[PDB]
């Protein structure tokens, strides 16, 4: 499963994103706040 | 004995697979036994692909299967007809290959191709009706020339030279399209082609004419062309009037050497199926003379 | 009817190409914000797709 | 080599809070100041090959 | 039958430019066990000369001679060492029939007119027919050159058997329309059959002289020096050695080493332990242990099985990739950005190979595969078997064990994980012998397998007599 | 030993009392609790 979002999920943002989680020393849940779960796409150069 | 054949199907189709069919129309489908009645499962080249038992394998099973072509196909009837020799039959092509006015035409089992799809079309949830290809002669007989030379060289060589040496070979291009053998393998049929092949080509070298070994040698001194260069290139690397003279003695060498050469020769040839006079300007059809 | 006339700017791998192709400017410590007037031209995936 | 070409070429050395500064750069950064006046207006950069 | 005919009427065309006469062979369930010979895919042999040197090696001494130094990059010569051993095998022609017969009554029953001495019937549950050639420079045929037997199965094994050319030859150099040669050939028939035995008397098997040969008529000149022998013989025990001094030389590092630390032995392989256990016993099994393991040590001992894949010439590539691979600084944030995904680091598992060796009753074990990964919480190592089991023998306080590394780093250890640590020195043998008396078969393309690489192994061929004979 | 590497669950239960929750996790992930004290105990100067 990991090899297949890995690939799903190949972009610079999400590489970016992955680079941010890891490059700072501090624990994932002081870098995590939560927000609630998800309805609509508005797919864009930047979507909604 | 059949001009009629009846398949039916023991799946409950769907209007979706009705349409396919209908479109199928007129197209080339296997048979295995010739006969009134038959179910699905035994319809298609899906009952023996087993792509382990490579291309050879699978090209001796099809050309002793029998040919038919689709009718009048309908919800859970497909009504296939045999067709006869000698009378003109519109039939739809399936594969890759461009069919031009004048070309004879073989039956060989489908090659691979540059959109990698393969096409898994018409999956009954396990049967799928693979369809072969019909091919027009030098490409087919370039598939068949390409694995009797695959099989004559590779033996007492290892992976290294042959990993480049069929890297070359089994890639065709024929009309600018890109083939490629799915499978050479080494099976007891083509061990037995090759040695047919090597027979015949030992009797060629026994009993050949013996002013016909060297002829080309006198027309190497006679003359000097591009062809003759490379056919020189060829021998050069093992490299005045006949004492006596017989025509009689020719005649019997040349035509004991055309009979080897005619038994060498169909180790490559397929027995030619279809003859087209008709294109559809898009390629999708052609009307044939059917060959028995 | 040459074969170019800037070998430093026609090659595959040539100084122009690796300089402002993004497909190898991706590679380099490149800031994607400044617009370049010979992207199009050294972009040769976007214009070959 | 590095300070004498930059006073050379007029720039600053790369200052930059490199972990996280730079993948953002890399991801999508404005990093250049507008000068004061303009009369002529939006910078034509002559990219040079 | 056919096989020696044809191998004859071969050698016969080929004299000319290798001048090799052709030996015919026939060999029974004292060389081979019935499955080996129902299931067999290729013969080779190989000539060796009375300076120990190779027929296929430069005559006047190569750079194989040169020693090898122990490093991964450039492994026992490269590819190149791999092609050279390549060219020096050479293949024959061979026949299996699995059913039982006697030759003499086989023969009889053929068209060959069999006229030994005496009719003593023997008798073989299978045949395999096979005909080697060995080299006579010039028309002189020397007494003291040997001949190496392989027998290669599709599985990639082998096995070696080698004899010389005296035991071969002990008294056959001394016994000096149109006509088809199959016509003579058969009318003129076979009358002399010995026993052969291999250097170390291991392996019976039976050589056939056919009168119609056509080694007979060159009026070749034969002898057998004595001190050419006494090379023979000398250079035999060079090549047989080379196992027991690379073991004696595993011995001598360990001793080394356990002399440098001063006796103090770090753990390195995750166990419990007590504080008032009797350690003294411990150290006592252990020297019983490394003493026997030091009188039992064979050719398939962990070192060997480990040195095997070395040679191969995918090591040296493999190695060139693991090094650049290892090589490497820090990755640049573009290359984690953009491109492709990051090349994958060596696994957390890796394969070994091991000896074990009990002293509460005289048993060890020598090609014995383990599975090793590193415990985390720990940093310690763990050993598995190869269905994933976990091995016990760590807490079995009467087993004492020596691991070996694909990278030829080894680990003693007694009861507790304990363990000494050090490097196997190849250093002390040239390349040519490492490289000659192991390497892996490399196949040829053959009846009945993919022509391309990698693809599944099809049906094993099988030529068996409990089926009805296919055609 | 080196570096953290971290695991996510998302979990469904029905204690929702914060102490019984706690407990049954703390009994659950103990190997996780233990490498933690081991971290801590083998390696001062850092701070789990």
């Amino acid at each position: 499963t990991r090899c297949l979002l890995e690939s799903v999920y190949t972009a610079s943002a999400a590489r970016a994103a992955l680079q941010w989680l890891d490059l700072g020393p501090h624990l994932l849940h002081r870098r995590l706040e939560t927000l609630g779960c998800v309805k609509t796409v508005s797919l864009g150069i930047t979507s909604l | 004995m059949e001009a009629n054949i009846f398949c039916t199907f023991d799946h409950k189709l769907s209007i979706a697979d009705v349409g396919k069919l209908t479109k199928l129309v007129a197209a080339v489908v296997p048979i295995p036994q010739r006969l009134h009645l038959i179910k699905h499962y035994q319809l298609g080249l899906h009952q023996f692909v087993d792509h382990t038992r490579g291309y050879v394998r699978l090209r001796g099973l099809l050309r002793n299967m029998t040919l038919t072509l689709m009718r009048r196909v309908e919800g859970n009837q497909i009504l296939l007809h045999v067709p006869t020799h000698g009378l003109l039959y519109t039939v739809l092509n399936t594969g890759p290959v461009t069919w031009e006015k004048g070309d004879a035409l073989c039956v060989l089992p489908p090659l691979f191709h540059g959109p990698l799809a393969r096409e898994n079309l018409l999956t009954l949830g396990q049967w799928e009706l693979v369809l072969p290809w019909i091919v027009p002669m030098p490409l087919a007989l370039e598939i068949n020339q390409r694995l009797l030379i695959m099989g004559l060289f590779s033996l007492d060589r290892s992976y290294e030279e042959v990993k480049a040496a069929v890297q070359q070979l089994q890639t065709i291009t024929f009309r600018d399209a890109t083939f490629t053998i799915p499978d050479p393998v080494i099976d007891q049929h083509l061990l037995i082609d090759m040695k047919t092949a090597c027979l015949s080509m030992s009797m060629v070298a026994n009993l050949a004419s013996e002013l016909t070994m060297t002829y080309v040698r006198k027309l190497a001194l006679e003359d000097s062309s591009m062809l003759l260069v490379k056919c020189q290139e060829l021998l050069m690397r093992l490299d005045a009037r006949p004492q006596h003279v017989s025509p009689d003695d020719e005649i019997a060498r040349l035509s004991a050497l055309f009979v080897m050469l005619r038994q060498l020769d169909d180790l490559i040839r397929e027995q030619v199926v279809f003859t087209v006079c008709d294109v559809s300007p898009d390629n999708k059809s052609a009307t044939c003379i059917f060959k028995g | 009817f040459a074969a170019t006339h800037n070998p430093w700017a026609s090659q595959a791998g040539c100084l122009s190409d690796v300089l402002y192709n993004t497909r190898h400017r991706e590679r380099l410590g490149y800031n994607s914000k400044f617009y370049s007037p010979c992207a199009q031209y050294f972009n040769t995936e976007e214009i070959i797709a | 080599v590095d300070r004498w070409i930059r006073h050379a070429a007029g720039v600053e050395r790369p200052q930059l809070l490199d972990t996280e500064t730079i993948s953002m750069l890399t991801f999508g950064s404005m990093s250049e100041r507008n000068a004061a006046a303009t009369v002529h207006g939006q910078k034509a950069a002559c990219e040079l090959i | 039958m056919e096989t020696h005919l044809y191998s004859d009427l071969a050698f016969e065309a080929r004299f000319a430019d290798d001048e090799q006469l052709p030996l015919h062979l026939v060999l029974d369930q004292e060389v081979l066990s019935n499955e080996e010979a129902e299931t067999l895919r290729y013969v080779y042999y190989r000539n060796v000369d009375s300076a120990g040197r190779s027929t296929g090696r430069a005559p006047g001494g190569d750079e194989d001679d040169a020693p090898a130094s122990d490093d991964a990059e450039d492994a026992v010569g490269g590819d190149r060492a791999f092609d050279r051993e390549r060219r020096t095998w050479q293949r024959a022609c061979f026949r299996v029939l699995p059913r039982p017969l006697e030759l003499l009554d086989y023969l009889r029953q053929s068209g060959l007119t069999v006229t030994l001495e005496k009719e003593q019937r023997v008798r073989m549950f299978y045949a395999v027919f096979t005909t080697l050639g060995l080299r006579c420079p010039d028309n002189r045929l020397s007494g003291a050159q040997t001949l190496h037997l392989r027998l290669v199965w599709p599985d990639g094994s082998y096995r070696d058997w080698e004899f010389l050319a005296r035991d071969l030859l002990r008294e056959e150099m001394e016994a000096n329309d149109e006509v088809a040669r199959t016509d003579e050939w058969k009318g003129a028939g076979v009358s002399r059959l010995r026993e052969v035995w291999d250097v170390q008397h291991r392996v019976r098997l039976r050589v056939l002289w056919y009168v119609n040969s056509f080694w007979r008529s060159r009026e070749l000149s034969y002898d057998d020096h004595e001190v050419e022998l006494y090379r023979a013989l000398d250079a035999y025990r060079a090549r047989i050695a080379v196992e027991y001094v690379l073991i004696r030389a595993v011995r001598d590092e360990i001793y080394a080493v356990l002399r440098r630390d001063g006796g103090a032995l770090p753990q390195r392989f995750a166990c419990h332990v007590s504080r008032n256990m009797s350690w003294r016993v411990v150290w006592e099994l252990c020297r019983h242990a490394l003493a026997l393991w030091m009188d039992w040590a064979d050719v398939r001992s962990c070192i060997i099985k480990a040195l095997t894949p070395r040679l191969s010439r995918g090591a040296a590539a493999a190695a060139q990739r693991a090094r650049r691979q290892r090589e490497r600084s820090a990755p640049k944030p573009q290359e984690l950005l953009f491109g492709p995904r990051n090349e994958s680091g060596p696994p957390a598992e890796q394969t070994w190979y091991a000896d074990v060796v009990r002293c509460v009753r005289a048993q060890v074990d020598l090609g014995v595969e383990v599975r090793a990964a590193r415990c985390p919480r720990t940093g310690l190592w763990i050993v598995r078997d190869r269905r994933g089991r976990l091995r016990r023998w760590l807490s079995q306080p009467e087993v004492c064990v020596l691991y070996v590394t694909p990278d030829l780093d080894f680990y003693w250890v007694l009861p507790g994980g304990f363990a000494v640590s050090s490097r196997v020195t190849l250093h002390g043998l040239a390349q040519r012998a490492l490289r000659d008396r192991f390497q892996n078969f490399e196949a040829v393309l053959a009846r009945g397998m993919h022509v391309e690489a990698g693809r599944q192994e099809p049906e094993t061929p099988r030529v068996s007599g409990r089926r009805l004979p296919f055609d | 030993g080196p570096e953290t590497r971290p695991g996510i669950y998302v979990l469904t239960s029905s204690i929702a009392h914060w102490q019984t929750l706690v407990d049954v996790a703390r009994g659950k992930f103990a190997r996780e609790r233990c490498s933690f004290v081991n971290r801590r105990i083998t390696r001062p100067r850092q701070i789990p």
